[PDB]
């Protein structure tokens, strides 16, 4: 016989009769009702929000790489259209698209005067949808090529072989689909050095984050055993606990994991899950500190709430919430004075560099 | 577009939510109820009578049914709630006036459930409701739903020639459902199978899918005592749909009835399997296994029977088999320790089991049986009645006597007690006055009961008086035609002097019976000679 | 009559218990009720908010003044705190800020999605003391400034001379004596002049504005008839006007108003009247925009909150608000003479000169 | 002589400028006083034996003694056993040589490179070990070669804003409190910070400590 809040909720009402009253523009009770839903989400703490449908349609899209397009990523400078790369498994690199291509029109609309969220907004469209593409090379006559809008895979993986032995695999987001691209990344570089891989080094510098699984899919993918991470709430459901499979692509390999100031809750979780397991050694400057699972909790309208539920802790039991993971060794970005990434980049070369001096000391 | 809440209406909608999802949905029904009778939109009305519905209060249900329905009368489904709660609150008229509303905008209509209020509808409010069912034919001759309910009117008037005839008219009508069913109900009432089971056929043929028509023509084939017909349908009604549980009772029942003891056996096996209604199951297997003379799985499947209402009769074939067939000492420790455990059972049970032993004609056992029934409950009557009875087996007259005066006393108004101790006594004592008040004041309590005639009749050709024996046995005869009335009849012509009356009276029921055992008994004490 | 929403309701009554059961500390609903209000009233409109009981409290008595400020007006717009324009004479204003920079990142705390009051509460500090804060100007990544805020006070108009003929009056912020002040300087410039002015260039630019009853003071001052500005609104007694009497102490001076980037509601209303009532010309940048008219209403509860009750308007119906003001000419800005030291003022003070040799007059 | 300057919580820099007499007692001392201010744990003991021409060749033994305890450090018919006797305490070692060591430096550089107890980063010396390769002639090659560098961060124009900046963020699992976005200044600039190679060593010092065991 809990009392439900009767002054607090005349309170409310007082105030949504204030409000469509005295307010300058006329206010529908559905925007009122829908900024109050979106108030509390918002305003219980910073994450935790509500979802409308098209930003609901949004993070679906995040989560699960494959999106409704043509799979082209490119950048709109000084009013022309820059073709960064066009995605493999694509019609694009099959209809001859080049990078620094320039599209002059997308389905017809000029690609002069727009911005680049508008460019990008132009340039996506429903999936099936066909799209004609009006494009000026060298800036000859211009020439039509119609493509057929398609799901297309963002690779959030990416992986190549630094120095014969050593191995170096990015994380660029945690995705749904991110457990088997780690583990078909691990067999194709494991193969590609005949057997024998000397040292890696796996980098998650700046990653937002992603879904849960992927991460623990990741952590047992650089695990032999142990458990990864378990979560608690006030909530049965969301009490948790995931643990590592005795499969192990690694092959016991050593392993160097590097976290930037923009590592959040999911690399965290990798990271944690990686260091507190003694599997692999940390550096870099402090994470992002951030603690927190969320849950999207399907509503009707197809507009969902995401709440935090629960918070995670490692494997040891400190939980990394607002102060996150110190790295063993805090090297930060610096010039040194006397196709390779690591001369360009300064941790990685400091990263390779411990790896070589490792396995030199192991002599293997 | 969208309304407006006053400040109020939010509050209220908003506290009565919150409190419907706590559960307290007494706040929330009040605040809706309350804000549909403001607001009078049809959104919160419906709302609030979801809520009633849910809950069940008749008051509130009908309240916020008939004001959603006049918010929206557009909308059917209002429409017919109200008219479905109106029927339940007792007013009918208007509830055909909100269904003439839903026949307006055509889909559904549940008329069966006004015929049925109706049926529970008093006479007087019957007719009213007969006249308004007749002004709305008048206004819609084409529904036969109405004519359903006029149907059922009229049979609860008791006379559906009219009705069942005006459906048989229209060809649409005898091809619908319901008004089959019913027609097959009022055949039932007048007794006419040679109809029922051509136009159920006929019904079949018209959409076999349908399990009603079919069970209605299963039904009416039991009544025709027809078994192989019955028996095929009941089969082809399994094997297009076997899930129905009261279909397979129905056909098991019909089994048995039909002497396939078999198939009966194994749709009582499957039903026990499924452990559903397992006493019936029990008990007919029971059946089954005395249609097959074992004794063993007789007894043994009725005393697996579970509490209920067909276990006691269960019960008392189990110990007539187990009396037949020996094995008093395993009987009588069963029956002993099933009564033992419930003590209102045990009375019920030593009761049988001394009247059989009575009727097998023992005596030790049955007399030990009663006795400790005696000293457990000697307070109920049906035990004194029991002691009487062997009391009356043992020659003496003063247990019984003592036993049934006893229970007279008990109840004032019994009459079977004071006509059983005046018989008894007369056909025991010397003097028959006693008898004969006990008689006189059985007659006075309960002169309908053939019994309380046989007595008297009995205690008059005792007394010595020919016109009152025989206007009395007269009687008993028109209540009942009994033996003893017959024997009385017998006695009086034979007090009388004439000796060839009563030797047709009596070779009359020898014919009834050949070997008789009351008949046989009464004539060796009348006529003392082998050869009547 | 329409139907009701009760869909809605329902959601979200559904949405507020379940956040109640599913969230990783117990909450009660009090604090969910609180900030489901704070949230209708925010997200429809930046510079509203909710002032609890102790909120409305401490605003019938502000504090005394001890702690100083940075001397910047913001105008919460898109979800990031933008400085509508730092007041002249501050570090803000010794420091370099600009009209349209927004304050990202204020002492470390991100300021997306914090409202306005909070933020500009947080910049209140005590007199002398440091602050650093970010600025993403012009779309150029952000870079950390650091200042020390005291307490300021700016003499609301200061007046000058360039030429024969011609006085420039800059107008710091609109103080609720401004308008004798402005009176005052203008008197004073016209007998230091010794006859009618050739052309009084008045600078309304850098101004975050300030008691509108300033602003129609000083339209009247230079403006004999009219209406300065009227306010309009959904509420009955929303609807509000100002009028000028025929006392002109301008003395029929031609005039030529400036218009920066950095006007707000005050000097936005009295550069918008004076142009369209083709009593002066505009020249600069486009006013920021601010027109709204936060009231603080109460309830009840001894609580009380701020809404935009009305809108301004100029007399010849232009709408103030989301249209700003569209000088009839434009310029861009880019010891020295004040008439040098800023490209506007050259060019006002020389169309001016033009102007009145080409008049004769 | 010695210098000891603790870097980090269990890594301490040990420096020999010149091979003076009796370096023995500065040198224990300076182990001594380290564990104490280690409370008598290290996990690593950098000896930047660089730019140290040498010294009598008794003290270079006494170290390398101090350092090891079984096998025979230098023969040239002369040998010098060692004894149990270490204050190393079994600290992994990471001895450096710039190309600028020449004679004792050297000796006591190639004794713990032979005996497996040391790992040596630096340049090859300039410059018998107790395995068969001699020391003046071939020099000394280095397990893991590290040309020397210098190394200079660059200033941050905005600081990335952790979970205890966003107001009404969460509280830490265990109660803890939550490290806030403040700006200190270090002490100086320590050796790490500088020179590329002794960061270096510091990193591989760490990384060996961390993942060879718990």
């Amino acid at each position: 016989s809990a009392p439900l809040p009767l002054d607090e909720l005349r309170t409310f009402a007082e105030v949504l009769d204030r409000v469509k009253a005295a307010y300058v523009e006329p206010v529908d009770d559905k925007t009122l009702l829908e900024n109050a839903i979106k108030g509390m989400l918002s305003n219980l703490d910073p994450h935790s929000a509500y979802l409308g449908p098209e930003d609901f349609a949004e993070l679906q899209e995040s989560t699960s790489g494959e999106f409704g397009g043509l799979g082209i990523e490119v950048g709109s400078e000084d009013g022309f259209i820059k073709v960064v790369s066009p995605i493999d498994d694509t019609p694009a690199a099959r209809a001859g698209i080049q990078p620094g291509d320039l599209i002059v029109q997308i389905d017809g609309k000029p690609t002069k005067g727009q911005s680049m969220t508008e460019a990008v907004d132009s340039m996506r469209g429903k999936a099936g949808s066909p799209i004609t593409l009006t494009i000026v090379r060298d800036g000859g006559r211009p020439f039509d090529v119609e493509l057929k809008r398609a799901i297309i895979k963002v690779k959030s993986v990416k992986s190549q072989v630094l120095e014969p032995g050593y191995a170096y695999l990015r994380i660029t987001q945690f995705q749904v689909n991110t457990g088997e691209e780690v583990v078909k990344a691990l067999n194709q570089l494991r193969k590609d050095n005949k057997g024998r891989l000397k040292g890696l080094v796996l980098d998650l510098r700046n990653n937002p984050g992603g879904v849960l699984q992927s991460a623990v899919e990741v952590a047992d993918a650089f695990l032999t055993k142990g458990l990864i991470v378990y979560t608690k709430g006030r909530i049965a459901n969301s009490e948790l606990r995931f643990s590592a499979d005795p499969a192990d692509p690694s092959d016991k390999v050593p392993l160097v994991v590097l976290i930037n100031g923009g590592s959040a809750a999911a690399a965290e979780i990798v990271a944690g899950a990686l260091q507190d397991q003694k599997r692999a050694i940390l550096m870099g400057t402090d994470s992002f500190g951030k603690g927190s699972v969320q849950t999207v909790l399907p509503l009707n309208n197809d507009r969902a709430l995401k709440l935090t539920t629960a918070l995670y802790y490692t494997p040891n039991g400190r939980s990394i919430q607002a102060q996150g993971i110190v790295p063993d060794i805090e090297v930060g970005r610096a010039k040194v004075t006397q196709e390779r990434p690591q001369d360009s980049d300064y941790q990685l070369s400091q990263a390779l560099s411990l790896l070589k001096g490792l396995s030199v000391t192991r002599g293997n | 577009k969208y309304g407006s809440f006053s400040e109020d209406s939010l509050y209220s909608l908003l506290v009565a939510e919150l409190a419907g999802q706590r559960n307290r949905f007494d706040i929330a029904l009040s605040n809706y109820v309350v804000q549909a009778q403001k607001t009078r939109d049809p959104g919160v009305s419906e709302r609030a009578f979801r809520i009633a519905e849910y809950l069940g209060a008749d008051q509130e249900a009908l309240d916020t049914s008939l004001l959603w329905a006049r918010s929206a009368p557009d909308n059917l489904d209002a429409q017919r709630a109200a008219a479905i709660q109106l029927a339940r609150a007792g007013r009918y008229e208007e509830s055909m006036v909100y269904m003439e509303k839903v026949l307006n905008g055509q889909g559904d209509t549940h008329f069966d459930f006004l015929a049925l209020s109706a049926a529970e509808t008093d006479p007087d409010t019957r007719a009213g409701l007969l006249q308004s069912f007749d002004h709305l034919l008048k206004k819609y001759p084409n529904n036969g739903q109405l004519l359903f309910g006029k149907a059922l009117l009229l049979q609860q008037d008791g006379r559906p020639d009219e009705a069942l005839t005006l459906l048989e008219d229209n060809s649409a009508s005898r091809h619908e459902v319901a008004p089959l069913l019913l027609r097959s109900r009022l055949l039932q009432s007048m007794k006419r199978s040679d109809e029922a089971l051509p136009l159920l056929k006929a019904g079949i043929k018209e959409h076999p899918d349908d399990k009603r028509v079919r069970l209605a023509y299963a039904r009416l084939l039991v009544e025709q005592n027809r078994l192989d017909d019955a028996k095929a349908e009941f089969a082809g009604l399994v094997q297009q749909f076997p899930d129905d549980d009261d279909l397979r009772f129905s056909l098991a029942l019909v089994c048995l009835e039909a002497q396939a003891w078999d198939e009966a056996r194994i749709y009582l096996e499957e039903l026990v399997e499924r452990d559903s209604h397992v006493d019936a199951a029990h008990f007919n297997l029971g059946r089954l296994a005395e249609e097959q003379k074992d004794t063993a799985r007789a007894l043994d499947e009725y005393a697996q029977v579970g509490p209920g209402n067909d276990f006691l009769p269960a019960q008392l074939r189990q110990t007539d088999v187990l009396l037949k067939a020996g094995r008093v000492d395993e009987a009588a420790q069963r029956l002993d320790k099933a009564r033992s455990e419930q003590p209102d059972y045990a009375i019920q049970l030593y009761l049988i089991e001394a009247e059989a032993l009575s009727n097998n004609d023992q005596q030790e056992k049955a007399w030990q049986a009663i006795q400790e029934g005696l000293k457990q409950y000697p307070e109920d009557l049906n035990l004194l009645y029991t002691r009487s009875m062997l009391a009356e087996k043992r020659n003496d007259l003063a247990q019984m006597e003592k036993d049934l005066r006893f229970v007279i006393a008990r109840e004032p108004d019994n009459a079977m007690a004071l006509n059983a101790l005046g018989y008894t006594l007369a056909d025991r004592t010397t003097r028959y006055g006693e008898a004969r008040e006990l008689i006189l004041k059985a007659h006075k309590l309960n002169p309908d009961d053939p019994a309380i005639l046989d007595s008297m009749g009995w205690i008059n050709y005792r007394q010595g008086k020919l016109a009152d024996a025989e206007r009395y046995l007269r009687q008993a005869l028109q209540r009942y035609p009994d033996h003893e009335v017959a024997a009385h009849l017998g006695e009086v012509l034979w007090a009388q002097g004439r000796q060839g009356d009563a030797r047709a009276i009596w070779r009359e029921y020898l014919d009834k019976q050949p070997d008789s055992d009351v008949l046989r008994r009464t004539i060796k004490r009348l006529t003392g000679a082998e050869t009547p």
